[PDB]
């Protein structure tokens, strides 16, 4: 039995953006969450529908590890029944979530002096995103009824915006590396079990 | 699909783009304030003009939205703050001339030398030069020279410039649908859009005038006592019935009377309260000071400070290998960054300012959840009042003896509380008529009620009558005395220093009434009582989203401003003053002058 590669999911040197969140399929591996509790570095470990004690006795068919980076005072929006700029345009959680949300600080790693503007998120959108979909575009957003043909002018804007992560930001704006372990049960054999 | 929606989207994109520029400007200014050098001297200009260009395009684009189609108060206060054109309405040539004049006056003020040419030894710098020649000197002619020669040189080069400034600012003001520059400066107390709490620009004068008449008898008795006590030092230059000369008030202009305490002490044998002599021997440095100051705020129910506050805050002087000016300010870099940079010294004055800047940071952290444009105090006098009562409630002998700054049995007698009260009064009651008179002359001159020939006549006419101060030498029209002040030469407003003093004592009386305290209001302490803190917090969280009248009522119970709590705070000293003023003369004659012979 090989060791389940949680290193590439938990200690990677560069991660994805929230609007372009990376999604890793974990299957047929023996994931060990017992070492997760004792890491003494997880700022947030909350499970909805499951418990940390029950996490080592339940075996699941698949493990979707959705990994991204956000501010600190925003992980609360990663939960069923929330509203904000991220719960409707970038990544939303259905009201029937049955998994765990693991988040820990990464201030001294995913930040550089002078700024780190490699992470981006959506700002303007005409509608709301239904559960578990991702949209990537650079189209021009029309606020009024002029209209504008591809030019940033009178009430016409660019929807993508960058995160200004630096060493010295406050705890609410510091980069938090979020992995949303989506436990789910399907009609396939389950062997992702510790 | 409507005006409110378009304004909302405009504000969203402004908000999510302004912070990433303001933060870099703040960080560059922080690094420069650490290191005084010519290397980074232009980073301030770069940050300033980058964010200035951003703001100017935003304000120019903001005018396509009228204010008559908005019903949401939040959005209305947000948009009204962006539509202020300012000086962009003027033509290009007029704006260039305006900026040239503004730069010239400031350069003249900053690089202005005053010296006696005949005697080479009579030459000194400003700070700590010509500023201390007016603080700890008891000579008459030596003070008179420094008083006259500063305004005979610096102020005589600012008169044609100030006249051009007056006409240009009047033209600027009349183009934004305003009346005068005075009406321009009175517009921040204006309140509208609410029912039951409205305030008008012309009502401020009425309210200030009502409060002045009530205050006048207390100041009159204080003025009589001070004038009687100053007779001993200058017996051959004052008249026992007239006025007080302007060049003997303790500083250059007369804003504060604090430096007169060494001469007007009631009980000179009683050991004054002292903590400098203890802080030296107590191994007390900034780290322990801040460690202690945190506990006081926790005691009444206020939250704790962050981890980065201890690491990123600079405390003690970095030697002489680099320079730094630490004129009194706390620091809020945005994006959740709170720091402090203070001039640490071993003195009585520094424990208090540690608590003061602590309160500043507490107020900043209270409203950090408000949107970007509304993150400020209710008006321009609210931020300095909430940091002043924290020093009041921490210096009391009830509190000091528990933290040891005072002796375990430092006796309280009526020969000590009177000294403390008079020290308090010298700094607070000796400035209100000064602020009143300066703003009154400014308003009348901007309105045109004073023609040019009466610019320097009416100035001394009101000075001699309202505040009881006369001039040592007559001044004709070529002079300009008001321009010799920093705020006048740099065009700053002045009524905030009048309103905050009124607000603070109202706050303290309300809090120490709610804390269930029995005894004189000057012996009160709100520590170890969470109700007072929970009452102050509800006001602190509001920010700029509410009118200041509502903000005042939510704590005290009245929507206006009052002087009864101040008079009650000073009643024990008022009785002593009245008892001591039985055989003296109370009142002043306006027909006296020191040079009328």
């Amino acid at each position: 039995t090989n060791l389940c590669p949680f290193g590439e999911v938990f200690n990677a040197t560069r991660f994805a953006s929230v609007y372009a969140w990376n999604r890793k399929r974990i299957s047929n591996c023996v994931a060990d969450y017992s070492v997760l509790y004792n890491s003494a570095s997880f700022s947030t470990f909350k499970c909805y529908g499951v418990s940390p004690t029950k996490l080592n006795d339940l075996c699941f068919t698949n493990v979707y590890a959705d990994s991204f980076v956000i501010r600190g005072d925003e992980v609360r929006q990663i939960a069923p029944g929330q509203t904000g700029k991220i719960a409707d345009y970038n990544y939303k959680l259905p009201d029937d979530f049955t998994g765990c949300v693991i988040a820990w600080n990464s201030n001294n790693l995913d930040s550089k002096v002078g700024g780190n503007y490699n992470y981006r998120y959506r700002l303007f959108r005409k509608s709301n995103l239904k559960p578990f979909e991702r949209d990537i575009s650079t189209e021009i957003y029309q606020a009024g009824s002029k209209p504008c043909n591809g030019v940033e002018g009178f009430n016409c804007y660019f929807p993508l915006q960058s995160y200004g992560f630096q060493p010295t930001n406050g705890v609410g704006y510091q980069p938090y590396r979020v992995v949303v372990l989506s436990f789910e049960l399907l009609h396939a054999p389950a062997t992702v079990c510790g | 699909s409507t005006i409110e929606e378009q304004a909302k989207t405009f504000l969203d994109k402004f908000n999510h783009e302004a912070e990433d520029l303001f933060y870099q400007s703040s960080l560059a200014s922080w690094n420069y304030n650490t290191n005084i050098t010519e290397e980074n001297v232009q980073n301030m200009n770069n940050a300033g003009d980058k964010w200035s260009a951003f703001l100017k395009e935003q304000s120019t684009l903001a005018q396509m939205y009228p204010l008559q189609e908005i019903q949401n108060l939040t959005v209305k206060l947000q948009l009204q703050a962006l539509q202020q054109n300012g000086s962009s309405v003027l033509s290009e040539d007029k704006s260039k001339r305006l900026n040239t004049i503004l730069n010239t006056m400031s350069t003249i003020y900053s690089t202005g030398k005053v010296c006696n040419p005949d005697n080479p030894q009579e030459c000194l710098l400003l700070e700590p030069g010509l500023n201390e020649i007016m603080a700890n000197s008891l000579d008459y002619n030596e003070r008179l020279w420094a008083w006259e020669s500063w305004r005979s040189e610096v102020g005589k080069q600012l008169r044609p410039l100030y006249e051009e400034y007056v006409v240009l600012k009047n033209e600027m003001a009349r183009a934004n649908h305003y009346e005068d520059y005075g009406d321009y400066w009175r517009g921040d107390y204006e309140v509208n859009g609410v029912d039951g709490y409205d305030y008008s620009r012309g009502q401020l004068i009425e309210d200030v005038e009502h409060t002045f008449e009530e205050i006048k008898p207390l100041y009159e008795h204080l003025h009589a006592y001070v004038r009687a006590k100053l007779m001993n030092a200058y017996p051959s230059y004052i008249s026992p019935i007239g006025c007080l000369p302007a060049h003997l008030l303790g500083d250059m202009w007369g804003r504060f009377w604090t430096n007169l305490y060494s001469l007007t002490v009631p009980f000179g044998q009683k050991p004054n309260i002292d903590v400098t002599d203890a802080m030296v021997d107590q191994a007390w440095d900034a780290q322990r000071i801040f460690k202690e100051a945190e506990k006081f705020f926790v005691s009444v129910g206020l939250p704790n400070m962050t981890q980065g506050f201890w690491e990123n805050s600079m405390l003690t002087d970095p030697g002489n290998v680099q320079k730094a000016v630490c004129h009194p300010t706390a620091w809020d870099l945005g994006k959740g960054d709170f720091r402090i940079l203070m001039c640490t010294k071993v003195t009585m004055d520094d424990f208090l300012t540690a608590h003061h800047e602590m309160g500043h940071i507490q107020y900043d952290m209270a409203y950090a959840a408000q949107p970007f444009l509304l993150r400020n105090g209710a008006n321009e006098g609210f931020h300095e009042a909430v940091g002043e009562i924290m020093s009041l409630s921490a210096a009391t002998p009830k509190h000091l003896k528990s933290i040891g700054l005072l002796s375990p049995d430092f006796q309280e007698d009526n020969e000590t509380e009177i000294n403390f009260l008079l020290k308090q009064a010298l700094t607070i009651v000796g400035t209100l008529p000064f602020t009143y008179m300066l703003e009154k002359w400014r308003w009348m001159v901007f309105k045109g009620e004073i023609p040019k020939d009466q610019w320097m006549k009416k100035w001394w006419e009101m000075k001699r009558e309202i505040v009881g101060v006369v001039e040592p030498v007559p001044h004709d029209e070529t002079y300009c005395d008001p321009a010799s002040l920093f705020h006048v030469s740099n065009d700053y407003s002045f009524i905030r220093y009048y309103t905050r003093t009124l607000y603070q004592f109202q706050f303290q009386e309300a809090l120490c009434q709610a804390a269930k305290h029995e005894g004189p209001l000057h012996k009160c302490d709100i520590s170890n009582s969470t109700e007072a803190g929970q009452k102050l917090f509800n006001m602190l969280r509001l920010g700029k989203s509410e009118p200041w009248t509502l903000a005042l009522e939510n704590v005290v119970g009245a929507k206006n401003m009052n002087v009864r709590p101040l008079l009650n705070y000073f009643e024990p000293l008022f009785t002593w003053l009245k008892d001591q003023n039985k055989n003296s003369f109370v009142g002043w004659s306006t027909d006296w002058s020191p040079y009328a012979d």
